[PDB]
RNA sequence: GACUCGUUCAUACUACAGUGGAUACACCAGAUCCCAUCAGAACUCUGAAGUUAAGCACUGUAAGGCUUGGCUAGUACUGAGGUGGGAGACCGCUCGGGAACACCAGGUGAUGAGUCAG
RNA sequence: CGCAGAUGUCCAAAGACAAGCUCAAAGAGAACAGAAAUCUCUUGUAGACUAAAAGGGGAAAAGCUUGUUUGAUUUCUAUUU
RNA sequence: UUAGAGGACAGGGCCUUGACCUAUUCUCAAACUCCCAAUAGGUAAAAAGGGCGAAAUAACUCAAUUUGU
C-alpha cells in the first residue's frame, strides 16, 4: 500500500587499478556520464602482483538518485537487452551487473580519452529506510518490511519486463 | 633487580568487576560532603586523575579540605611501632559517603522521643543497648506422633 | 558458518543505559552540565531545555535533583495559537515566541517580571541558566539560538556567542538575525512561488490560504503576538479508550495451552 | 489516551510472531532562503497530500539470556588442641566456621518532576 | 647467581580543545578480477587500534577523519610513593 | 586435550577418508576466570561534644543587605 519497493541510489564504479592520466580520463567520462563530481577509492593494502600500494588511488565512483538514475538504469539495461542471470540477485535484494565499453551508452568516442568499462548496483528497498540512518533515535527495520530475493525479480520482472536466464 | 613502582601489585585490585564496566553514572556528580564528615576511599578505575595509593584502597577517614573537584582526607597508617596521619588528596570520583555512622545517628534520634516520653511520665527508662544473654524456661508442647528417632548410619 | 550469537555470547553482554539505547540522552555533555564546585554548594545551576519535535518546538527549565529533576516552567509551541499565531509552529519565528514564552512565565511565577523588564519590541543581577541542546547538530541557523534570543529578550541570562545566529559564519548581522525573527524568509517564499509555478504555490501553502494569511501580513502578526504573550503570560485556567490492551497469562494457564497444542498435533 | 526531562541500568536484552492510531509521536511532500555534501541519503531549512507497512506501545513462544528461591550439602575446604593413628603418602577425634558448578521451580518490572487532549 | 621479560629512547604532533564518525572479521552480490585490487548490503561487546615490555582502562570514546591552536608558559603552597 | 554422533568444498568412477557446521563426551593451568570461604584486617559506639531557636560580623557565595556558609 505503502510499502511498495523503489530504488535507493545506482553506483557507478571503474576500478582501473592505477593512477595518474588514465584514472583521470575514467572520471572524466564518469562526470560527462551523470554531471556530478566522482571520488576515488584507495588501497588498503600493498600487493606485489597487483603492483598497488596504501593510500594510492585506483578507482573512480559515483552516487546517484532520483529520476537521473531510473535513466541511466534503463540505458544500462538496454545496452543488456532487458536480461539478467538468476545468480545476478543477492539475498538481502539487490542485484548489478556489468559492461564492457562505454561507448555504447550514447557518449561519443574522444581519440585521447579511449575505452573503459564499469559496474551498475541498485540496492532496492522499500520506505521508512530512514529510521536505521538518523542520527537521534536509529533502530532496526523489521524482517517482513525487507526486500527478499524473490521480491527483486519480481520487480525486475514487472517494471522492466525482462526476463531470467 | 627489584620493582616498587606506584602501580605495582593492582592487577586484580584496580580491575572492573564483571559485566560492569563504563565510567561512573550521572547522580554521583550531586553527592553532598561537609567538613569532618566520614568518607571511604575507593578507587575507580575508569578515571585516572587524583587516583589514590594502592595502600589506601579500602580504608576510612574524615575530611579536611574541599576544593572544585577534590577532597583531603586524614587517615591512619601502622609505621613499626606506631600510628602516623597522613594527609591524602583524592579526586571526587574515588570519594563515597561512609556508612559506619549510621546506627549511632539512628540511635540518637529515636532514643531521644523515648527519654521525652519517660520523663513527661516521671518514669525510670534504661536506654543503653543489652547484650545478648542467657534464656529463660518455657513449656513446649509436643504430640508424641512428631517425635521421629534417628540412629547412626550404615557405611555404604 | 559459524553462528556468532551463541549462548555465551549473551552470557558476556553488557547492556548501555536506557536513554542511550533509546537515542535520547548524551551523558557525557549532562554530567558536564550538572556538576558545580564540591564548596560552591547549596546552588543548583539551572539549564534551559530546548526540544525541537515534528510540528512543534518546546522549552523547559530543569533542576537536576537526587531522585529525578524538576521542572519549574514551560511552554508548548502550539499554545501560541491562543496569542493569535495560526498554523506555522516550527518556524524560527515560532520558536522565538516560545522561548519568550517560557522566560516570561517563569520571572512572573517568582514575582519578579516588574523588575526585569528585558527588552522591548524587536531590534539585581539578572536569573542564569545554560543552554541544554540536546542531540542535534549545532550550525548556523539552527532553531535553538532562536529560542535563546527569546528567552534573553525576557529576563534571563543566557551566555552565549554570536557565530551561530542567521547569515554569521565570520561576520555577526543584526539585520537578517532580525528578519528571520519576524518571518521575513517565509513571506519571500511565498511571493517567489507565486510567479512561477503558482499551482505548487496553492499545495504548498494551502493552509496559509485557508487561514487568511497572506504574503503581506507575516511581519505584524508576529509583532502583535510579541505584545500579547508580555501582556499576559499565565498558563490559561477519565478518557473512554475503546480499544483495551492485553493482559499476561501466567504459568498454570500456559500448561494447558501446550497440552491443547500438543493434543491437536496428535491426530 | 499521549509527550518532555530524569532514576534504577537486562525481571529493562535478543530472535521470531499478533494487535493499535480522537489530540499527540512518526514515517512523509519539497530545496527559494541559513546550512551541507560525490550524493537535500545524512545534516539544515520550508511545509501538510497520504499511511499505521515500519519506528513506537501492549501481548504471545514447554524460546536463548537474565533474576529470585529450593537442592547439591553439613558435601569440598578450613581456625584452635592432641606424649592422636600410620615406615611413609596421608587420615580420624574434641571446641568452632562453612562453599561452588550443575539440576528443579517461579518471574520478565518498578518509579520522581512537569505538561497536552478529552 | 628464583621464574617469563623490559629501561638509558621516541613525538610540532604521537601535545591542547571541539565536532562528525565506527572498528576486526564473516556471508551474499558486481566487466577485465582470479585465494587477495575497488564497489554496495546484512551481522558484528571490541574479537581492531591506542610509539616501545607486561598489566590495567577505553564505543554518540581515550580509537579514525577534519577544523582552530602552542597550557610542553611565569610565580607560590598543602602533600603521596 | 581424547573420542565417537548427526547434518549439508577436497577424493578413487553412487560409496573412502576428510574439510565445514550442530549437540555431546575423557582429562588440565604460579604467571586462566562466570562464582567464592575459614583465618587475618579497617572505621564507629555522646559533655572542650550533640539537638533545637533568636540575634550580631564579613571584602566569601548566590538572581538575592538573606540565598547560603
Ligand atoms: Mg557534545
Ligand atoms: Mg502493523
Ligand atoms: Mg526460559
Ligand atoms: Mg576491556
Ligand atoms: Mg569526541
Ligand atoms: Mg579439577
Amino acid at each position: 500500500v505503502m510499502r511498495e519497493i523503489k530504488v535507493n541510489k545506482l553506483v557507478l564504479n571503474i576500478c582501473v587499478g592505477e593512477s595518474g592520466d588514465r584514472l583521470t580520463r575514467a572520471a572524466r567520462v564518469l562526470e560527462q556520464l551523470t554531471e556530478q563530481k566522482p571520488i576515488f577509492g584507495k588501497c588498503r593494502f600493498t600487493i606485489r602482483s597487483f603492483g598497488v600500494r596504501r593510500n594510492e588511488k585506483i578507482s573512480c565512483f559515483v552516487t546517484v538518485r532520483g529520476k537521473k538514475a531510473l535513466e541511466i538504469l534503463e540505458k544500462g539495461l538496454k545496452v543488456k537487452e532487458y536480461e539478467l542471470r538468476r545468480k545476478n540477485f543477492s539475498d538481502t535484494g539487490n542485484f548489478g551487473f556489468g559492461i564492457q565499453e562505454h561507448i555504447d551508452l550514447g557518449i561519443k568516442y574522444d581519440p585521447s580519452t579511449g575505452i573503459y568499462g564499469m559496474d551498475f548496483y541498485v540496492h532496492l528497498s522499500r520506505s521508512g529506510y530512514r529510521v536505521t540512518r538518523r542520527t537521534r533515535r536509529r533502530s532496526k527495520i523489521s524482517k517482513t518490511h525487507k526486500v527478499t530475493k524473490e521480491d527483486a525479480m519480481k520487480w525486475f520482472q514487472t517494471k522492466f519486463d525482462g526476463i531470467l536466464l | 633487580g627489584k620493582s616498587r613502582g606506584k602501580r605495582s601489585g593492582t592487577r586484580y585490585k584496580f580491575s572492573k568487576k564483571f559485566r560492569k564496566h563504563g565510567e561512573c553514572t550521572a547522580n554521583k556528580y550531586l553527592e553532598k560532603l561537609n567538613y569532618g564528615d566520614y568518607v571511604d576511599i575507593v578507587c575507580d578505575s575508569t578515571q585516572q586523575k587524583g587516583m589514590p595509593f594502592n595502600y589506601y584502597h579500602g580504608k576510612t577517614g574524615k575530611i579536611f579540605h574541599i576544593t572544585k573537584r577534590g577532597v583531603g582526607v586524614l587517615v591512619n597508617k601502622r609505621v613499626k611501632h606506631r600510628i602516623e596521619q597522613k594527609k591524602v588528596c583524592v579526586r571526587i570520583e574515588h570519594v563515597r559517603k561512609s556508612r559506619c555512622n549510621e546506627d549511632f545517628l539512628l540511635r540518637k534520634i529515636k532514643n531521644a522521643e523515648l527519654i521525652k516520653e519517660a520523663k513527661l511520665k516521671n518514669e525510670h527508662i534504661n536506654i543503653k543497648r543489652k547484650t545478648e544473654g542467657p534464656k529463660p524456661a518455657a513449656m513446649i508442647k509436643v504430640p508424641p506422633s512428631k517425635i521421629i528417632t534417628i540412629e547412626p548410619l550404615p557405611f555404604y | 558458518v559459524k553462528v556468532v550469537k551463541n549462548k555465551a555470547y549473551f552470557k558476556r553482554y553488557q547492556v548501555k543505559y536506557r536513554r542511550r539505547r533509546e537515542g535520547k540522552t548524551d551523558y557525557r555533555a549532562r554530567k558536564a552540565l550538572i556538576l558545580q564546585d564540591k564548596n560552591k554548594y547549596n546552588a543548583q545551576k539551572l539549564r534551559f531545555v530546548v526540544r525541537k519535535t515534528n510540528s512543534q518546538v518546546i522549552c523547559q527549565i530543569a533542576c537536576a535533583h537526587i531522585e529525578g529533576d524538576k521542572i519549574l516552567a514551560e511552554a508548548k509551541s502550539k499554545e501560541l495559537i491562543r496569542y493569535g499565531i495560526p498554523v506555522g509552529l516550527k518556524n524560527y519565528a515560532a520558536a522565538y515566541a516560545t522561548g519568550l514564552l517560557c522566560a516570561r512565565r517563569f520571572l512572573k511565577s517568582l514575582n519578579l517580571d516588574t523588575q526585569f523588564l528585558g527588552v522591548e519590541k524587536v531590534t539585581r543581577k539578572p536569573i542564569k541558566a545554560f543552554l541544554d541542546v540536546g542531540i542535534t547538530r549545532t550550525t548556523t541557523g539552527n532553531r535553538v539560538f532562536a529560542a535563546l534570543k527569546g528567552a534573553c529578550d525576557g529576563g534571563l541570562n543566557i551566555p552565549h556567542g554570536n557565530n551561530r545566529f542567521p547569515g554569521s559564519k565570520n561576520e555577526f548581522n543584526p539585520e537578517q538575525l532580525r528578519k528571520n525573527i519576524l518571518g521575513i524568509h517565509v513571506a519571500e517564499y511565498m511571493k517567489t512561488l507565486q510567479e512561477e509555478d503558482n499551482d505548487k504555490y496553492k499545495t504548498h501553502f494551502n493552509d496559509y490560504l485557508k487561514n487568511n494569511i497572506g504574503a503581506d501580513d507575516i511581519e505584524q502578526m508576529y509583532l502583535n503576538a510579541h505584545e500579547k504573550i508580555r501582556q499576559n503570560p499565565e498558563k490559561e485556567s477519565k478518557f473512554v479508550s475503546k480499544h483495551e490492551k492485553p493482559k499476561k497469562l501466567n504459568a498454570k494457564l500456559r500448561k494447558k495451552r501446550v497440552k491443547e497444542k500438543l493434543a491437536l498435533y496428535v491426530e
